[PDB]
């Protein structure tokens, strides 16, 4: 029965639980890598070794945080748990294929582990650009294992996307239109469309790198008439959509959290929120070359990409102001999830704004490949995606588990993490403006003070991660079983109790048309 | 949210144990490796 | 050929509690065990190969 | 002393919002002015002042005398 | 070069770098303003016992928060693109220099008349002369004439690199099989520092760029001295 | 059918909070420790 | 978009329905306090009299509480409302929250 | 392609109105901005009496026979060059 | 009835703030951390050539 | 009185300032005395004693508005505990500095830095604002 239940699952809740466990474990791996980065940089000189071992750490840090922590938690975990419940569906459309999307991830992770253990690792950046990633500058199996790791993660997410789109279009109550589904469901559906379209291009690109490395193709090798920049286009055609994939489920959870703890039955401006997510998803496909403003493209192309990138601020700003307008007039419950969501709104805004700085191709010449970029994306990832994850985890942990957290402990955890991430990343703006490059194991002496402070911040965030593990333990250790929650009339996922039975909605909801 | 009282309440002493054990489980292995870095960069 | 679908319908709807991947009878169990043994053995073997490839050799 | 008069009872939240959004505008305005004098104009003046009478040959000769150059001892 | 506790850009050494400084000041004002407005409005939403929980109509307010950001974006893009097109302008240089990235150092070629070339390696920390800068000096600097429009051509003979000099506003990727062009004009003599800006393997952190800007007559004496 | 309810819908047991603490400590600890030991492995390898 | 007068009259009529039931009393009050207003004394009067017809003294006190709560920091509203309601409070025998000590932790 | 948008459930009037106001007309607005922004006359080039241009094998059936139908004196030279 | 925060919150706040400041000041000033502050107004320039 | 887990499908009691009249009474099962009070309530409320009025209120509601809106001392626990853990982090940093980090490079030594600083002034590093701007080249001192 244990093997049938946990290895042969066809149940959306159990598969969601597997994803949350997997992503939590991955988050520890990714945290350890981030501390190794910041230990290397925490004083001038060399701690570990040269840039090879250092950038194997950096490369792994990124792949783990993006592919094994954020996407499994948001899409595999919250998505599987919540989407069927929020539409009254009895499971996902392809409940058995869903289980394969999960079980492809431990093999994917194993391949990433193997890449770092064989030879000298893949010290390429998570972008894996040739020729550094090719078979002369990275001879041996490491980069190929990294490519295969991405292939399996890609197949996992493509099949998961097919499952989520089909479920969300086909398995709503017959009276419920698309404009009566909750914003988190919208956010997953749009994320899934972005995955469906972008991951096959990445797959094409890394397959060409594989064949350049092993079958004597020359897609990216000038000696055969190839072009390293073609790889960059193919990678970023996926890689910009990918960052909207990382944030969109977060936006959907933030909408639910802000609505709930404002005591509101609904988010402000529902159709505007749907419009904004669809707009961001669409614009996210036509801006990729803002990752390439120093490669030598023609000036009119740089002007187009500057302009198209900045217009994404418009729909994003509609969401930010609509969250504020959802708070407006609320009976505010200062829960720990609400604290995560408020921190999200402000810190995501700061990071989005430094993204708009970077969108200007002229200024990006000086800022590209510096820590200003690192500061931008850790505000949206370490203080946006992660805050949405933490807010959703503390909000929905009682649903998934049946047990309550200690709210005071969760508030302490939020406070520590807030200090730690801001101490880590805010000084990195100064390091970037003043010219410290990315992917360096050591820096000119002038950069010491802010690197020192940034590394001290990373230890504070480590203390938060450790505290989080204790808090989850304390909840399972004490076994305070949920009785009721507020606002079930507008939060259907709670209405089958905590945790919901293995099978829910065996008798579907009744919704009439009138 | 409302909830039943804890079935198996976790006293402050019990919490100090779980917290210490949790923190040690992160700190000691990494500590051991980092303490021995120089011992590695010569072998 | 003649249409023998009704006889397969009777077989696969028999109330014997078997999951669909085993409901065809003893052949299903053989094929399943072959498959799982190859997967789990090959996976163990792949781990051995990692250990071999993780240190300098040849 | 006698009867209490009817206070405003409707739209209290909207009134609060309007007052403070206008207030926020005023502060934004003010701040734009501070920043353009303390930062942007300061920087423009600093570069314009530096170069207004800058003597690049004299600067070079000073660096040359201090021994900073490989190519010009 | 950067100095301890620096918050902003290195002082501008070229006219284009000064334009970027003023453009950054303009854009950072907007970033600070919007950031602080969002922070303020959050606090405003959270500090009243007054409530309004029934359905709110959104149409009117969404005009304002699409049109106002649209105008702000235009006010950023206009000077942004002005500077972009300025950088691209025909500048008619008096000198072309090539640099080739390598693992892990730069070589330079001055082949307008004489066929001069040389390699430029980081000075190891153990060989620094007293008062010289850790990770930044090189043995052979890029000698160049000040106050002159110079064409720099950038490529690589192995993996990607990127040739950068922050105080001149310069960063041009060094890509094998490709010859990328940028223009360099220093308003001042002196020594101007930069570092490899595309991950390129073991010693990415340790292949700096040093320009040495000198008057034309001194540049000519230096080139003449290489025959 | 499977067991349902709090502490029953999970692949690990919460029947004993100290057994649980050991499990969770092995679980999160092993993930946090793995990068340190891989780095050690690479530094020792050569 | 009705005038204030038409809004108020609709709500007075609502609570004045002689056979209003308990569900309707609760629905009416819980809906009304979602708006950006403190309800007019004439509305509160009708709601308190519905409480009388439903033999529900406790909800009458609760309604006085939420009227004060809806004023937020605008401390003049509740004493004015209580002033306007005192004839009704006397007629029906409704003690205020403060009289019942229910305004103290 | 699936484009990057998302809806259906039912393609209906509401969805197509959503597309009209949320995608189609904003795109027209953007292109209107882009265009009326790159307007402003170009320098008319030197006149060169190329024999493959300003063709006249028969007089036009209007005007003086020698002006094209939407002749713009600023930018359309006659066979002998720019007028007036 | 008084809760944990009524009974202990004052002590937690005082002891926590005290420990925090003391340990960070010690870390910042007593263990040889190189902060590399600006030489402006600090360093006397010394001949190098 | 006692809420049970098998009851999530039933209306429940809530103390929420924007839901003043909850779906059920706080007290569902009345004693003989309590049922008597509810009978008295059908007569004039003027005949109700204060204590009886409070008891009718406490049958219907759990907490009053003043009670449900009370401030707490929780922020003291949260802020002090967070500072405790941030202080604990500095212990880790002390440990790291003691057992992990070796000496920093010789370019941070006071004499190196004095020489380096002069050479930076001699090459007029950041002479408009950032660095050499702050040196008085006539008086040979930092601009006061
Ligand atoms: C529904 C309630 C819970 C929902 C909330 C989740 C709780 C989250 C905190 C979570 C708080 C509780 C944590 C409990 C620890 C689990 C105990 C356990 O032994 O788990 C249960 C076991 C059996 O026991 O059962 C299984 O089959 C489950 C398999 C799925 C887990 C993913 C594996 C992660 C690593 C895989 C990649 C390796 C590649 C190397 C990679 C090397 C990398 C370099
Ligand atoms: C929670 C705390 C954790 C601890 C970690 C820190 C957290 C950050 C809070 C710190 C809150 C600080 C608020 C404004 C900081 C600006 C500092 C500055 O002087 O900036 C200088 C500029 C470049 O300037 C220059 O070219 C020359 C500078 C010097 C001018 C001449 C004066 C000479 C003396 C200098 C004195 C210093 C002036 C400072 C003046 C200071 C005025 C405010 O750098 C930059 O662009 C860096 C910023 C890039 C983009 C971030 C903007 C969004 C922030 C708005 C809300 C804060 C979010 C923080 C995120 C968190 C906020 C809640
Ligand atoms: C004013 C709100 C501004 C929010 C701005 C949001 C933007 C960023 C996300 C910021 C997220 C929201 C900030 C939480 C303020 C909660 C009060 C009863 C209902 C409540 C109604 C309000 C009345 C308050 C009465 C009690 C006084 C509270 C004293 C708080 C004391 C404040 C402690 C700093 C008890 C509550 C404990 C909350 C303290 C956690 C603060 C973490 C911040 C890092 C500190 C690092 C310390 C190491
Ligand atoms: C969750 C992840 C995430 C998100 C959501 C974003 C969002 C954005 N990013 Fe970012 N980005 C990354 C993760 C993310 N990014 C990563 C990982 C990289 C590095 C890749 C690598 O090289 O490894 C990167 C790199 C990157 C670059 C390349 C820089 C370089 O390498 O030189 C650029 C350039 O344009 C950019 C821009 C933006 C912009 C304009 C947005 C916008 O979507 C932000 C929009 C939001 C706002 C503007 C805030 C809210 C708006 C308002 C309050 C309205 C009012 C505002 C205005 C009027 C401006 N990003
Ligand atoms: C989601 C993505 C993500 C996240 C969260 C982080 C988090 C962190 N990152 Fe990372 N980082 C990247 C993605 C991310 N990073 C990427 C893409 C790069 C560029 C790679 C390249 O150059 O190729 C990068 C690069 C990068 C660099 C630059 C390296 C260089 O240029 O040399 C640095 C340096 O300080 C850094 C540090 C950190 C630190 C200190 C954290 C910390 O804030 C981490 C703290 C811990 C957490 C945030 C918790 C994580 C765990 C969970 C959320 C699970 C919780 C469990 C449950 C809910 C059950 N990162
Ligand atoms: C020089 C003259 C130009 C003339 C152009 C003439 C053509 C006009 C054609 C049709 C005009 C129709 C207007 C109808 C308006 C009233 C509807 C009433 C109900 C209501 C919605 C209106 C549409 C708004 C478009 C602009 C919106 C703001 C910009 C958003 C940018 C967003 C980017 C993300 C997009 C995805
Ligand atoms: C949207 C704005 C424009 C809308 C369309 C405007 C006019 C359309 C009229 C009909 C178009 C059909 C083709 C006619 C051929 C030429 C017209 C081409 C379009 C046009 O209007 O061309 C103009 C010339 O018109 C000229 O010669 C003379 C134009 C008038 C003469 C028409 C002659 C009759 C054509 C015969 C039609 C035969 C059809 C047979 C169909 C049989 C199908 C079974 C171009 O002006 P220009 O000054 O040269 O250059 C601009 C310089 N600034
Ligand atoms: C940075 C550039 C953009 C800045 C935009 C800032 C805009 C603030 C706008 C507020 C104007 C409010 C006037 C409403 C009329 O009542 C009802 O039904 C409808 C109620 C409507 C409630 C609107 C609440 C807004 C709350 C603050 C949102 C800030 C944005
Ligand atoms: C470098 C080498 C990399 C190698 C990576 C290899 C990784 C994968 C190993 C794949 C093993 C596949 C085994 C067969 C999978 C069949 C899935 C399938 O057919 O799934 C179906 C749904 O997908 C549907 O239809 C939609 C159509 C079916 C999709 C089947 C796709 C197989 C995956 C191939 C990879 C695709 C990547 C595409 C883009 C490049 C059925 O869904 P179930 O939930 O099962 O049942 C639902 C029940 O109601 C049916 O009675
Ligand atoms: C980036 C994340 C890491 C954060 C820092 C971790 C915080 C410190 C944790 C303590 O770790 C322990 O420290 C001891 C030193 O205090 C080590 O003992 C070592 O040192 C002792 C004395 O010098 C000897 O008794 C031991 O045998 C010898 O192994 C021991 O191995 C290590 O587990
Ligand atoms: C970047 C991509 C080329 C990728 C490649 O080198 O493989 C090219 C192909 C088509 C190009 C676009 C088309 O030429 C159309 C537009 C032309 C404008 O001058 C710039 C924007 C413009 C939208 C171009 C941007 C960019 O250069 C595109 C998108
Ligand atoms: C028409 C559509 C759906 C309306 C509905 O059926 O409920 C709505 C939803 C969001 C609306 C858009 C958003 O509110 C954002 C923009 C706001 C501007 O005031 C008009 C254009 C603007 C782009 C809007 C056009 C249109 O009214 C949209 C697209
Ligand atoms: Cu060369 Cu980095
Ligand atoms: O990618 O932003
Ligand atoms: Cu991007
Ligand atoms: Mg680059
Ligand atoms: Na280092």
């Amino acid at each position: 029965m244990f093997i049938n239940r946990w290895l042969f699952s066809t149940n959306h809740k159990d598969i969601g639980t597997l994803y949350l466990l997997f992503g939590a474990w991955a988050g520890m791996v990714g945290t350890a890598l981030s501390l190794l980065i910041r230990a290397e940089l925490g004083q001038p000189g060399t701690l570990l070794g040269d840039d090879q071992i250092y950038n194997v750490v950096v490369t792994a840090h990124a792949f783990v945080m993006i592919f094994f922590m954020v996407m499994p938690i948001m899409i595999g975990g919250f998505g599987n748990w919540l989407v069927p419940l929020m539409i009254g569906a009895p499971d996902m459309a392809f409940p058995r294929m869903n289980n394969m999307s999960f079980w492809l991830l431990p093999p994917s992770f194993l391949l990433l582990l193997a890449s770092s253990m064989v030879e000298a690792g893949a010290g390429t950046g998570w972008t894996v650009y040739p020729p550094l990633a090719g078979n002369l500058a990275h001879a041996g199996a490491s980069v190929d294992l990294t490519i295969f790791s991405l292939h399996l993660a890609g197949v996992s997410s493509i099949l998961g996307a097919i499952n989520f789109i089909t479920t969300i279009i086909n398995m709503k109550p017959p009276a419920m239109s698309q404009y009566q589904t909750p914003l988190f469901v919208w956010s997953v559906m749009i994320t899934a469309v972005l995955l469906l379209l972008s991951l096959p291009v990445l797959a094409a690109g890394i397959t060409m790198l594989l064949t350049d490395r092993n079958l004597n193709t020359t897609f990216f090798d000038p000696a055969g008439g190839g072009d390293p920049i073609l790889y960059q286009h193919l990678f970023w055609f996926f890689g910009h959509p990918e960052v909207y994939i990382l944030i969109l489920p977060g936006f959907g959870m933030i909408s639910h959290i802000v609505t709930y703890y404002s005591g509101k039955k609904e988010p402000f401006g529902y159709m505007g929120m749907v419009w904004a997510m669809m707009s961001i998803g669409f614009l996210g496909f036509i801006v990729w070359a803002h990752h390439m403003f120093t490669v030598g493209m023609d000036v009119d192309t740089r002007a187009y990409f500057t302009s198209a990138t900045m217009i994404i601020a418009i729909p994003t700003g509609v969401k930010v102001f609509s969250w504020l307008a959802t708070l407006h007039g609320g009976n505010i419950k200062w829960s720990p999830a609400m604290m995560w969501a408020l921190g999200f709104i402000f810190l995501f805004t700061v990071g989005g704004l430094t993204g708009i700085v970077l969108a200007n191709s002229s200024l990006d010449i000086v800022l590209h490949d510096t820590y200003y970029v690192v500061a931008h994306f850790h505000y949206v990832l370490s203080m946006g995606a992660v805050f949405a994850i933490m807010g959703g985890f503390v909000h929905w942990f009682p649903l998934f588990s049946g047990y309550t957290l200690n709210d005071t402990w969760a508030k302490i955890h939020f406070a520590i993490m807030f200090v730690g991430v801001n101490m880590t990343f805010f000084p990195q703006h100064f390091l970037g403006l003043s010219g410290m490059p990315r992917r360096y194991s050591d820096y000119p002496d002038a950069y010491t003070m802010w690197n020192t402070i940034s590394s001290m911040g990373s230890f504070i965030s480590l203390t938060a991660v450790m505290l989080m593990v204790f808090i989850i333990w304390e909840a399972f250790a004490s076994k305070r079983e949920v009785l009721t929650v507020d606002l079930t009339t507008t939060n259907l996922e709670w209405l089958n109790g905590c945790p919901p039975p293995y099978h829910t909605f065996e008798e579907p909801t009744y919704v009439n048309l009138k | 949210i409302t909830a039943k009282p804890a079935k198996t309440p976790t006293s402050p002493k019990e919490q100090a144990i779980g917290l210490s054990v949790t923190f040690l489980s992160f700190l000691l292995p990494a500590g051991w490796v980092l303490y021995h870095l120089d011992n590695y960069k010569k072998s | 050929f003649e249409n023998r679908v009704a006889e397969k319908q009777k077989l696969f709807q028999e109330d014997n509690g078997l999951p669909v991947h085993l409901k065809g009878g003893a052949t299903d169990n053989i094929l399943y065990r072959v498959t799982m043994t190859l997967c789990l053995g090959g996976t163990l073997y792949s781990l051995y190969c990692l250990g071999w490839a993780s240190f300098p050799h040849k | 002393s006698t009867a209490l008069a009817k206070p405003q009872m409707r739209g209290l939240l909207a009134r609060r919002l309007r007052f403070h959004i206008v207030g926020a505008f005023m502060v934004s305005l003010g701040f734009a002015t501070f920043y353009k004098f303390a930062v942007a104009e300061k920087r423009k003046k600093a570069y314009a002042d530096f170069y207004r009478n800058y003597d690049s040959m004299k600067d070079f000769e000073e660096m040359r005398k201090a021994g900073i150059f490989q190519s010009a001892k | 070069m950067a100095y301890p506790m620096q918050l902003g850009f290195q002082d501008a050494t070229s006219p284009i770098m000064e334009e970027l400084l003023h453009f950054h000041d303009h854009t950072l004002m907007i970033v600070f303003l919007i950031s602080s407005l969002v922070l303020y409005i959050i606090s405003l939403m959270l500090t009243t016992k007054l409530t309004h929980t029934s359905t709110m109509d959104a149409q009117e307010v969404e005009t304002i928060w699409t049109i106002l950001p649209a105008i702000i974006l235009i006010l950023i893009a206009l000077p942004s693109l002005r500077i972009l097109y300025m950088m691209d302008e025909i500048n008619n240089p008096s000198l072309t220099v090539k640099t080739m990235g390598h693992q892990w150092y730069w070589s330079y070629e001055y082949t307008d008349y004489e066929d001069l070339s040389f390699d430029s390696y980081m000075i190891p920390t153990s060989e620094l002369k007293p008062g010289e800068l850790r990770l930044l000096e090189v043995d052979n600097r890029v000698v160049l004439p000040m106050e002159m429009t110079i064409r720099m051509l950038v490529s690589s003979e192995d993996v990607l690199h990127s040739w950068a000099v922050p105080s001149l506003g310069l960063k041009t990727d060094a890509i094998p099989g490709r010859l990328n062009q940028t223009t360099l004009m220093s308003s001042r003599p002196g020594l101007y520092y930069g570092q490899c800006s595309e991950i390129c393997g073991s010693n990415h952190s340790f292949m700096p760029i040093v320009l040495e800007l000198v008057p034309l007559k001194y540049f000519e004496k230096w080139s003449a001295s290489m025959l | 059918h499977y067991e349902e309810g709090p502490g029953k819908n999970i692949p690990f047991s919460v029947e004993n909070k100290w057994r649980l603490l050991a499990m969770m400590t092995l679980f999160f600890g092993s993930g946090f420790a793995a990068p340190f030991f891989i780095v050690r492995h690479q530094l020792l390898k050569k | 978009h009705e005038t204030d007068e038409e809004f108020d009259a609709r709500w007075v009529t609502y609570f004045n329905k002689p056979d209003i039931d308990a569900w309707e009393l609760r629905k009416g009050m819980n809906t009304l306090v979602g708006y950006d207003l403190v309800p007019e004394p004439k509305i509160i009067d009708a709601a308190l009299r519905a409480c009388r017809r439903l033999n529900d003294f406790a909800s009458a006190v609760r309604i006085l509480e939420v009227v004060k709560d809806k004023a937020g920091p605008h401390k003049e509203i509740y004493p004015y409302v209580i002033q306007e309601l005192r004839p009704t409070l006397n007629e029906l025998g409704i003690s205020t929250p403060e009289e019942l000590g229910l305004d103290k932790v | 392609a699936s484009a990057a948008k998302g809806d259906h459930g039912g393609t209906g009037a509401r969805t197509w109105r959503f597309l009209t106001f949320g995608l189609a007309l904003p795109s027209v607005a953007l292109c209107t901005l882009n265009s009326w922004l790159h307007s402003g006359h170009r320098e008319r080039p030197a006149f060169i009496p190329y024999h493959h241009l300003r063709i006249r094998t028969k007089p036009f059936s209007w005007g003086d026979g020698n002006h094209t139908f939407f002749h713009n004196p600023r930018v359309n030279p006659l066979p002998t060059g720019y007028e007036k | 009835a008084p809760d944990f925060h009524d009974k202990y919150g004052n002590a937690v706040l005082a002891s926590g703030a005290t420990f925090c400041v003391a340990v960070w000041v010690y870390m910042a000033t007593q263990i040889g951390i190189e902060w590399n502050p600006s030489p402006v107004g600090r360093v006397t320039p010394k001949e190098w050539r | 009185s006692v809420v049970k887990s098998e009851d999530y499908a039933l209306p429940s009691y809530v103390d929420r300032r924007d839901y003043p009249l909850p779906d059920v009474a706080h007290v569902k099962n009345l004693s003989a005395s309590q049922k008597a009070l509810k009978e008295k309530e059908k007569a004039s409320w003027s005949s109700l004693s204060i204590d009886e009025k409070v008891e009718l209120y406490r049958l219907k509601f759990k907490e009053s508005f003043a009670e449900m809106n009370r401030s707490t001392n929780e922020w003291k626990t949260v802020v002090g505990a967070a500072m405790f853990f941030i202080g604990f982090t500095a212990l880790l940093l002390i440990w790291e500095k003691h057992y992990v980090y070796g000496p920093i490079p010789h370019t941070f030594e006071e004499e190196w830095v004095a020489k380096q600083t002069k050479r930076m002034l001699d090459m007029k590093v950041a002479p408009i604002q950032g660095f050499s701007a702050k040196w008085d080249y006539d008086k040979n001192e930092w601009k006061k």
